[PDB]
């Protein structure tokens, strides 16, 4: 999935308005949270 | 009207990936929904109605952000002041246009494909799921083919841009528009600026 | 034989010197285990153990006393989780997988603590983070302090 | 001190009449409360006699030089980073906190500060079996000093920060050895591995190196025969599994990363880079020969290098050992030359200019020598400096 | 968080890039760790103080914390007249209030924390950047298997900068001991030690004495030179890591390859963003011959 | 002449001498070139004065940028009281961009002189921040900025805060620029050897109207009797770095240029022994 | 009228029109839960005459004022610094002991000043004899005796 | 359906999520954290300058046998040093040619 | 409970429908609760 | 964003402010731009322009200015492609390669339409091939084999010959609309005058190097009467080793 470039822009996808991604308006600046890696060691392994 | 607004901001600040198919008429609430998600998928159906005025209050939803964002206001001076006034109606071709939305789908029953997509695919780790979500958008939103310019559902068309900033941009009044659209009224069909 | 050895980001040669120490060593009620475990970027279970092991080795460079409750603070949940299982399954030890009850939940089972947990509010830091937040009731209070017979 | 919980503590001034001759003018401010001055600005709290006295007795030895008691010993020895022993900073550690700490190390291990101790072990406790409880922990310094007391910040002006973004901008450009990592740099991999001394991966390109640069009295010949494979890949199906790991490695070093010409990764999933060598055969049309360089060469002919230097440099007019170095790093290496060789070149072939440019067309570029920038490199010249 | 962690990733990426070093996954972790660290003494902070919101005039008053947290609230009675929904929804606003003021002064303080965070990164961004070997290549140049080539793209108004002086041994240790000695004659100078016996001269000795703090209080005892930490100079982790096992050093690089892979994808869709904005990019591709060409 | 050298000569020989400091100093060149602050500071001190058109003035302008002009020390004293007459009358122009340390009257001290700089009027002269001031290099120029602002804000009268003496063309001279053989005809303005500063500006036209400002006495008092001298160096030094630049550049061409020489010459010398052997 | 849209445009107050201000975000959050919180901190503190000003303009029931203010002395990186020098820096840096690199320092000044100028003559020499080269240092054996 | 025995993996995002609140929140009010390289810097020598560039902050000959470093590999050597690298390299292949 | 927000939810992806044909899809208060808290449980949700 | 901006515009990182009018004057462009694209992709046909390997923001250095190369790149070459693509689309000569087409309709009166324009796409694509930015030194192999036949009892006197013997050659074609060929026959190098619509596979030969003496080449920078200086600057920027490796794979 990394080395595959395609879907990497949905990290960054914040950066659509650039007025926005500055205000910081709203804390859901994250894929899956609040932040991209709010949490890369627990949270993925919830499926079986 | 709380109960709208928050809708809207929760809509709008929802931190997984949510997706409005937009597929239908959309007045203010309904645009202010759709158009401020993180994800905004326009179909051929796409129809954003602010028509405040006529129903004799404000537009109300929180397109007149958008509308006067200053990306808006450089690609197609006077359009902010055209819709909010005459309450005109933007389609999926317009909000490409104007950048609002990057994805637009042609593909029946969209939902039905998304849904065995997820089914499909199985992990749940962050570059997983952003590969995934990002191959679906490529593959099925994002206009890389089969797509030309004169096939997309469109109101603002460069004449009628044109026509636009030239009877409502730079014009700080209403009187002031009244009194340019009546010197307008006035053009000989002989006339080159008409 | 003992050439490779796995996790090569985080040796045990860069753990035998505690993170901070003077600066949480001077107070401990400042530095909940969530400080110190932000330096680490491993599982939850994996960093407490480092945070345990790291309070064990600066005790024992300062001869002092290590606080033998700290890991019992650390696994509060997991102290409970144990006590109250021995306590189901006529059973003493360490709750394993094989011994655990089989539920399915929805997958949005989780709303009605998390709308909680993100709408919940305090006056300082140490109230939010206090240690003793996983404690309730009566019941919960002597399945924690059932160990020592001084409390 | 530097800090609004860094006040001094009381301190004597005379009489009325000591104050009035002492003082000349005194401003009365509005009245706040008296706040008590910390532990270490506490005199009688911060004393530290009998470490001065120590330190004092331990002075006079470190008027020596230092020696090692193993004859020859010359590397030093390092410390590890946060180690116990090796840390020297004091942030909250004055005499009361000194003493509270001796007192419990003390209570804790008596036999650690005896000359000769005695048999250590545990016995009975008087708090019961949980003592630990009580007698834990490092003594512990005042939440007041800890929280209040501390050094003001110097405020970080705007202008700092701007330049730190500047660099950080400057450093996200990309390199270009990273998209495409040549044949001859992805010979760098070596492994302190014991199978990986015995085959040479990267013998082709070495010896095709040695036999291109170096001289055939010194250089490196390596022949592949008497690899264990042959110098070559063995097939799929005869390898014993040293092949597919050895393909598997090499491939994982030898994989690009960053973004190309069309500004996607090396792997993306749709699209390609250098399709059917179409690089390779537009860097076999291309190549690399400057018109400059060809010029000086066919200039120079066949004569010798070092009395074209000399002859060109005058007695004390330029240097002999930094043109030399200038000519050779802009012949042999594919880089910029500097001002020195640009004006050297400038005077010494100003007629293969001018026949350049002689019929130029006024918008087409030209070859020109100059150096009223700054920088060497061609890139912010367009390509016509060199 | 998402900002630092961005700004440190792409740190790493670029001296993985420019110089071929590895930066360990601790020293990483220890920066974004010291942030969430700072912001959390903020906090601390920020709890003992409270913020008042006003509602309709001085009727309704809320005292809370910049946090949020509602401490007391003052009512008066005539509000009492009013219906259940209009005093939630006073009630509401003026916590509201408060929430704004308690927003302004944490972005204020975070903005602190944020240059305090870059003035801490400053190093190594120096030390990777201010080496006589670094360069960089304009984004539209062609990249092929030898070298890049260079368009034209009105090359005079392009210029190649250059952040490194060719004098010799020019260094931020340098400059600061020079600083150093120009205080000291300062100092030293007949005005100094009125100076020095000026109020201003107090102020100074307080804030930047350092040699003058006794043993025990809290902070430097001295004022240190820079940090000096040239990467291709410097060993970090890669030696190490070799030293001990391939493994872990392929997995660590293709850690560091991946994020500056990342990073330059986020800095290539950021201006995409800016060009479509500005107008110059049209909202779907209509030049394929820039992609498909290669 | 080699003992009488232009700056043109000056570089032309250092580019094939010592690579390294003729590269930093176009360099220098180069980026105070695109700098816009030093042109409009440029241009807004010499359009009272000089009284010129402003295609003039930018071709002067660019001269003194490459070298081949320097202002006479005559018109140099009549553009600093000229300024400083413009600069009384109308503020708001000069406020924007110029800067006065304005005094607070909040501080006092027990001194005469400190209760008049305490007055709450004009003390020093503030010079360009570091951001578009004069070129340094960016791996220094974050700790420059730190020590000049802490400088600055402790009132330590040392280091980039103080301006150099600069130089000017000498009345009886009439040569546009400097030389290496030539030194008199550049002279310093000195606390103790004045060139006439206050004796241009008691009879200058504006002499009323300056002193009628209740904020440049202090500076006029000459209390030090350098004030005015020093804010006259530091106003120059913030208009024109390039001549006290220049003057650098010159000062360590002549005191290097010999052991070059002499280290090219034995060099040159053992290869053609080294070749003809 | 003109004035009717003065009025529009000017900010919202309860007593114009008696609505309270919108804040979507706060209404989003503590909306279902502000009864919860006034509960907690204890109730709404009813006092006579909050909001009333007196004739003479003095506001009876003074109100609150809030002591916030940014934090001016916390410095993180302050306040953890290097173990052994006190570099307010981020880095571990791993230091060598200083006796061990003093020593280390005066050999290698030793051995360099022994090779490259073996003469004393002061200048440097690219071609070092073997005997220069290969000499063990002298220092050594003087400090070991 | 979620497994009632892996539920407790998402207890770590869910204690973040509930310790997010007041300053951890906050995010820089004007930096989003992308900086696009809008200038290109180099910092690239020549071989004369590099030679003698690091004579006083670093020892003499800092860049002595460095091949990647310097565009000579030789360039500031001494005789031992050339000497080693080439009796290796001409005593390999001894009795060949 | 009015039957006015429907969902259909696979193993990963969720999809909510809004049905109110006979207001043109036109949302009351109680509906935008329902609809919000719907939305807000979704996005929420772990296998989302 | 390189997909998304179109061919003609050109990136800047540097950032500058722009009036409100040149802003959207811009974006219509833009969407101007972005129409004919989607009208010139539905068009496109069997043979289209070749990639130029060296960049062209800038006038070809020593020979060429940007407008005029411009000029000679996208109006006569993509006006002959689009008659090729016009005429082949029909005939059966569609779905084949340029070679064959070329070689089928050489010599053939009727289908001459289709011959001239494979003709001219073929020249200028050699053209466009044998021309390095800067030029190229004449490698000593091909310097070597020329000696022997061009070259007369002189050192480097071959290539002085063959840049006389070429301009003596195109300056022969008082037309001013060819090409001038050095191919290689298969027993001799030679030097031959093509007319508009002749091809050398068609005439069954190995090219080396091409020059074209169109009118409209040179009519911009060296106007009419600077042929000489044309055919000067054209051998200045040459592009040598091509000629060479095609003359030796000829060789085998």
């Amino acid at each position: 999935f990394v080395d595959l470039e395609t879907g990497t822009s949905l990290y960054f996808r914040d950066t659509r308005d650039s007025a926005e991604a500055i205000a910081h308006a709203a804390d859901s600046k994250g894929i899956k949270g609040m932040d991209n890696a709010i949490d890369l060691y627990n949270e993925y392994r919830i499926v079986p | 009207l709380r109960q709208h607004a928050s809708l809207i901001w929760r809509v709008y600040t929802a931190p997984r990936p949510l997706m409005t198919l937009t597929n239908g008429k959309c007045r203010g609430t309904g645009c202010g929904l759709s158009l401020f998600a993180k994800y905004c998928a326009l179909k051929d159906s796409s129809e954003f109605i602010f028509d405040g005025p006529n129903v004799g209050i404000t537009p109300y939803g929180g397109m007149t952000r958008l509308l006067a964002r200053p990306e808006t206001s450089l690609k197609y001076p006077g359009l902010a002041e055209f819709v909010v006034l005459t309450g005109a109606s933007l389609f999926a071709g317009d909000a490409l246009r104007l950048g609002w939305t990057d994805l637009f789908t042609t593909i029946p029953d969209m939902t039905y494909h998304i849904k065995e997509w997820f089914d499909t695919t199985e992990h749940m780790h962050n570059d997983a799921v952003a590969w995934q979500l990002g191959h679906l958008l490529e593959t099925c939103f994002k206009m890389k083919e089969s797509h030309s310019s004169a096939m997309e559902r469109a109101a603002i068309t460069p004449t009628r841009a044109r026509w636009v900033e030239d009877a409502f941009a730079d014009q700080p009044s209403v009187n002031d528009i009244m009194r340019t659209l009546t010197e307008i009224e006035q053009l000989p069909f002989q006339s080159t600026h008409n | 034989r003992l050439r490779y050895e796995i996790n090569e980001d985080y040796k045990v040669r860069d753990e035998l010197g505690p993170e901070l120490f003077a600066l949480w060593s001077k107070a401990p009620e400042r530095w909940p285990p969530e400080r110190l475990s932000k330096m680490y970027g491993l599982d939850f279970t994996l960093v407490r153990k480092i945070l345990v092991w790291h309070h064990f080795k600066a005790c024992y460079d300062a001869c002092v006393e290590p606080d033998w409750s700290l890991p019992k603070r650390l696994f509060a949940l997991e102290w409970i989780r144990d006590v109250r299982a021995r306590k189901h399954g006529l059973f003493y030890g360490k709750m394993r997988f094989a011994e655990q009850k089989i539920t399915f939940y929805s997958d949005r089972f989780l709303f009605r603590d998390l709308v909680n947990r993100r709408e919940a509010s305090y006056a300082n830091v140490w109230e939010m983070d206090d240690p003793y937040r996983f404690l309730q009731t009566e019941q919960d209070y002597e399945d924690y302090w059932g160990d020592n017979y001084d409390v | 001190g530097g800090s609004v919980l860094d006040r001094s503590v009381a301190v004597p001034i005379g009489d009325s009449t000591q104050v009035r001759e002492l003082f000349v003018e005194t401003k009365v401010l509005g009245v706040e409360p008296l706040q008590s001055p910390p532990s270490w600005r506490t005199p009688f709290r911060n004393d530290f006699a009998e470490e001065r006295l120590k330190e004092l007795q331990r002075a006079p030895f470190k008027r020596e030089k230092y020696v090692s008691l193993i004859q020859g010993k010359y590397t030093p020895k390092v410390k590890k980073f946060g180690y116990t022993q090796h840390t020297t900073v004091d942030d909250f550690e004055t005499k009361e906190y000194k003493d509270r700490l001796l007192s419990k190390q003390f209570f804790q291990n008596p036999q650690a500060f005896e000359v000769v101790p005695d048999r250590n072990e545990r016995s009975v406790q008087f708090g019961g079996k949980w003592e630990y409880q009580r007698t834990h922990g490092l003594p512990t310094v005042d939440r007041n000093e800890l929280e209040n007391g501390w050094s003001e910040v110097e405020p970080i002006s705007d202008g700092e920060m701007k330049v730190i973004e500047q660099a950080l901008r400057d450093i996200s450009g990309p390199r270009p050895g990273n998209f495409v990592k040549p044949p001859s740099k992805t010979k760098s991999l070596q492994l302190s591995e014991s199978w990986w001394e015995p085959l040479g991966y990267g013998w082709e390109q070495h010896n095709e190196e040695q036999k291109a640069l170096c001289d055939v009295t010194e250089q490196r010949l390596i022949d592949g025969s008497n690899l264990p494979f042959g110098g070559k890949l063995p097939p799929f199906g005869t390898s014993y599994g040293m092949g597919e790991r050895m393909r598997a490695i090499i491939e994982d070093y030898s994989k690009g990363f960053g973004l190309g010409p069309h500004g996607h990764s090396p792997t993306h999933d749709t699209i390609h880079y250098n399709t059917l060598n179409a690089e390779g055969e537009r860097v076999r049309d291309l190549g690399y020969t400057d018109a400059l360089g060809r010029l000086f060469s066919e200039k120079l002919g066949d004569r010798d290098v070092h009395q074209w230097a000399v002859e060109s440099c005058a007695d004390g007019e330029a240097d002999v050992r930094q043109l030399l170095l200038s000519l050779h790093e802009w012949r042999e290496r594919g880089r910029p030359p500097s001002l020195l060789l640009a004006n050297v070149l400038s005077k010494y072939l100003e007629e293969e200019i001018a026949a350049f440019n002689k019929g130029i067309p006024e918008n087409a570029p030209k070859l020109q020598l100059e150096t009223s920038d700054g920088t060497l490199a061609h890139s912010g010249s367009g390509g016509s400096r060199s | 968080m998402e900002v630092y962690r961005r700004i440190t990733e792409r740190v790493r990426g670029a001296l993985w890039a420019h110089h071929g070093r590895l930066m360990s996954e601790r020293q990483f972790h220890r920066i974004l760790a010291f942030v969430y660290n700072n912001k959390y003494e903020y906090q601390i902070r920020f709890d003992r103080m409270e913020v008042v919101g006003r509602e309709w005039g001085g009727r309704v008053e809320v005292v809370t914390t910049p946090a949020g947290f509602l401490k007391r609230v003052r009512v008066n009675p005539c509000v009492e007249d009013l219906t259940l929904y209009q005093q939630q929804q006073l009630i509401l606003s003026a916590y509201a209030n408060a929430c704004a003021d308690g927003r302004k002064l944490m972005e204020q303080a975070e903005m602190n924390i944020y240059k305090q965070f870059l003035k801490d990164l400053k190093p190594i961004v120096m030390g990777i950047r201010d080496n006589p070997e670094f360069y960089t290549v304009s984004e539209n140049s062609i990249e092929t298997i030898g070298g890049v080539l260079q368009t034209g793209d009105s090359n005079n108004l392009c210029h190649t900068h250059r952040t490194i002086p060719a004098a010799k041994a020019r260094q931020p240790a340098d400059e600061v001991r020079a600083r150093q000695e120009w205080e000291q004659k300062w100092i030293n100078s007949p005005r100094g030690q009125s100076w020095a016996l000026t109020l201003r001269g107090k102020t100074y000795f307080a804030l930047h004495g350092p040699q003058y703090r006794p043993r025990g209080a809290p902070g430097a005892k001295k004022e240190t030179l820079p940090l000096d930490i040239p990467a291709p100079y410097t060993a970090m982790d890669e030696k190490r890591l070799l030293k001990k096992n391939w493994m872990a050093y392929l997995d660590n690089k293709h850690v560091a390859e991946v994020m500056w892979t990342r990073v330059k994808i986020a800095d290539r869709e950021k201006r995409q963003r800016l060009l479509q904005e500005t107008g110059r990019a049209w909202h779907r591709p209509i030049n394929e011959e820039a992609i498909n060409r290669w | 002449q080699n003992e009488d050298k232009m700056v043109v000569h000056v570089l032309e020989e250092l580019s094939l001498r010592n690579d390294g400091l003729v590269m930093d100093i176009q360099y220098a060149i180069r980026e105070n070139k695109k700098n816009r602050r030093l042109r409009w500071e440029f241009v807004t001190t010499l359009l009272p004065v000089f009284g010129g058109n402003e295609a003039k003035v930018e071709q002067l302008y660019s001269d003194y940028c490459d070298g081949k002009y320097v202002p006479n020390i005559t018109v140099a004293v009549e553009a600093f009281i000229a300024f400083l007459h413009n600069a009384t009358q109308h503020p708001e122009t000069y406020s924007a961009s110029d800067y006065f340390d304005i005094d607070d009257g909040k501080s006092s001290t027990a001194s005469g002189t400190g209760d008049q700089p305490s007055a709450g009027q004009y003390t020093t002269l503030k010079l360009l921040d570091p951001l578009e001031g004069p070129f340094v290099f960016d791996n220094v120029k974050v700790e420059y900025i730190q020590t000049v602002e802490r400088f600055r804000r402790h009132g330590i009268r040392a280091g980039p805060v103080m301006a150099p003496a600069t130089g000017f063309i000498a009345a009886n001279c009439k040569s546009l620029n400097y030389f290496t053989r030539r030194q008199e005809e550049v002279v310093y303005v000195t606390n103790d050897s004045d060139q006439g500063l206050r004796r241009s500006l008691e009879n200058s036209a504006y002499h009323k109207t300056i002193a009628a400002n209740p904020a440049l006495q202090y500076l006029l008092k000459a209390r030090r009797g350098a004030a005015l001298v020093e804010t006259f160096n530091r106003f120059f030094y913030r208009t024109m770095p390039m001549l006290n630049f220049y003057q650098n550049v010159l000062k360590h061409y002549s005191e290097t240029i010999q052991p070059l020489r002499q280290a090219a010459k034995s060099s040159t010398r053992g290869l053609a022994r080294a070749l003809e052997s | 009228d003109d004035s009717d849209i003065l009025r529009l445009r000017a900010p919202l107050t309860y007593d114009m029109d008696s609505t309270a201000a919108l804040h979507v975000p706060t209404h989003c959050g503590k909306a279902s839960r502000l009864a919860g919180m006034l509960q907690d901190a204890g109730g709404v503190q009813v006092l006579d005459g909050l909001g009333e000003v007196d004739d003479k303009g003095e506001p009876k029931v003074p109100p609150l004022q809030s002591n916030a203010s940014v934090p001016t002395n916390v410095s993180f990186y302050e306040m953890a610094r290097h173990p052994w020098e006190d570099r307010a820096s981020s880095w571990r840096r791993d230091g060598f002991t200083e006796g061990s690199l003093e020593y280390f320092e005066s050999q290698y000044r030793s051995a360099e000043r022994a090779v490259y100028d073996e003469e004393g003559r002061g200048v440097r020499n690219y071609w070092p004899s073997r005997d220069a080269v290969e000499g063990i240092a002298q220092e050594e054996e003087n400090d070991a005796q | 359906k979620v497994p009632h025995s892996l539920i407790y993996n998402i207890y770590p995002y869910l204690e973040e999520i509930r310790r997010r609140k007041g300053m951890m929140a906050m995010h820089p009010p004007g930096k989003d954290g992308l900086l696009m390289p809008d200038r290109v810097v180099d910092n690239r020598l020549p071989d004369h300058l590099k030679r003698g560039y690091y004579d006083d902050v670093y020892w003499k000959d800092f860049f002595a046998g460095s091949d990647e470093h310097l565009n000579e590999p030789r360039m500031g050597l001494r005789g031992d040093e050339m000497r080693r690298r080439l009796e290796e390299a001409q005593t390999s292949p001894a009795p060949t040619t | 409970a009015n039957r006015t927000i429907t969902g259909n939810d696979g193993r990963f992806s969720k999809t909510i429908m809004i049905n109110e044909p006979q207001c043109n899809q036109a949302l009351s208060a109680k509906t935008a609760s329902e609809l919000s808290k719907e939305i807000d449980k979704a996005t929420n949700a772990v296998y989302s | 964003y390189h997909a998304y901006v179109p061919k003609g515009a050109s990136v800047q990182m540097g950032e500058t402010f722009m009036p409100s009018n040149i802003a959207t004057a811009v974006f219509r462009e833009t969407e101007a731009a972005a129409a004919r694209a989607d009208k010139t992709k539905e068009e496109t046909g069997f043979f289209s322009q070749p990639r130029l390997n060296y960049p062209v923001s800038s006038g070809i250095p020593a020979l060429f200015s940007k407008d005029q190369f411009d000029m000679q790149y996208s109006l006569f070459h993509r006006d002959v492609v689009e008659t090729l693509n016009r005429h082949t689309l029909g005939t059966p000569l569609e779905g084949h390669n340029l070679e064959t087409v070329i070689r089928k309709t050489s010599f053939d009166a009727t289908q001459a339409v289709a011959h001239t324009a494979a003709s001219e796409h073929f020249n200028y694509c050699f053209f466009y091939k044998s021309l390095r930015p800067w030029g190229t030194a004449p490698p000593p192999r091909l310097r070597e084999a020329l000696q022997l036949q061009y070259g007369t009892n002189g050192s480097a006197d071959a290539m002085d010959e063959v840049r006389r013997i070429v301009w003596v050659t195109a300056a022969s074609h008082q037309e001013r609309c060819g090409w001038v060929y050095l191919v290689w026959s298969g027993v001799h190098f030679d030097v031959v005058e093509f007319p508009h619509g002749s091809c050398p596979i068609a005439s069954d030969l190995i090219p080396l190097l091409a020059l074209n003496v169109h009118e409209s080449a040179y009519i911009l920078d060296y106007g009419t009467s600077g042929l000489k200086q044309y055919v000067e600057n054209y051998f200045k920027a040459c592009n040598w080793p091509l000629a060479e490796r095609y003359y030796l794979m000829a060789i085998g």
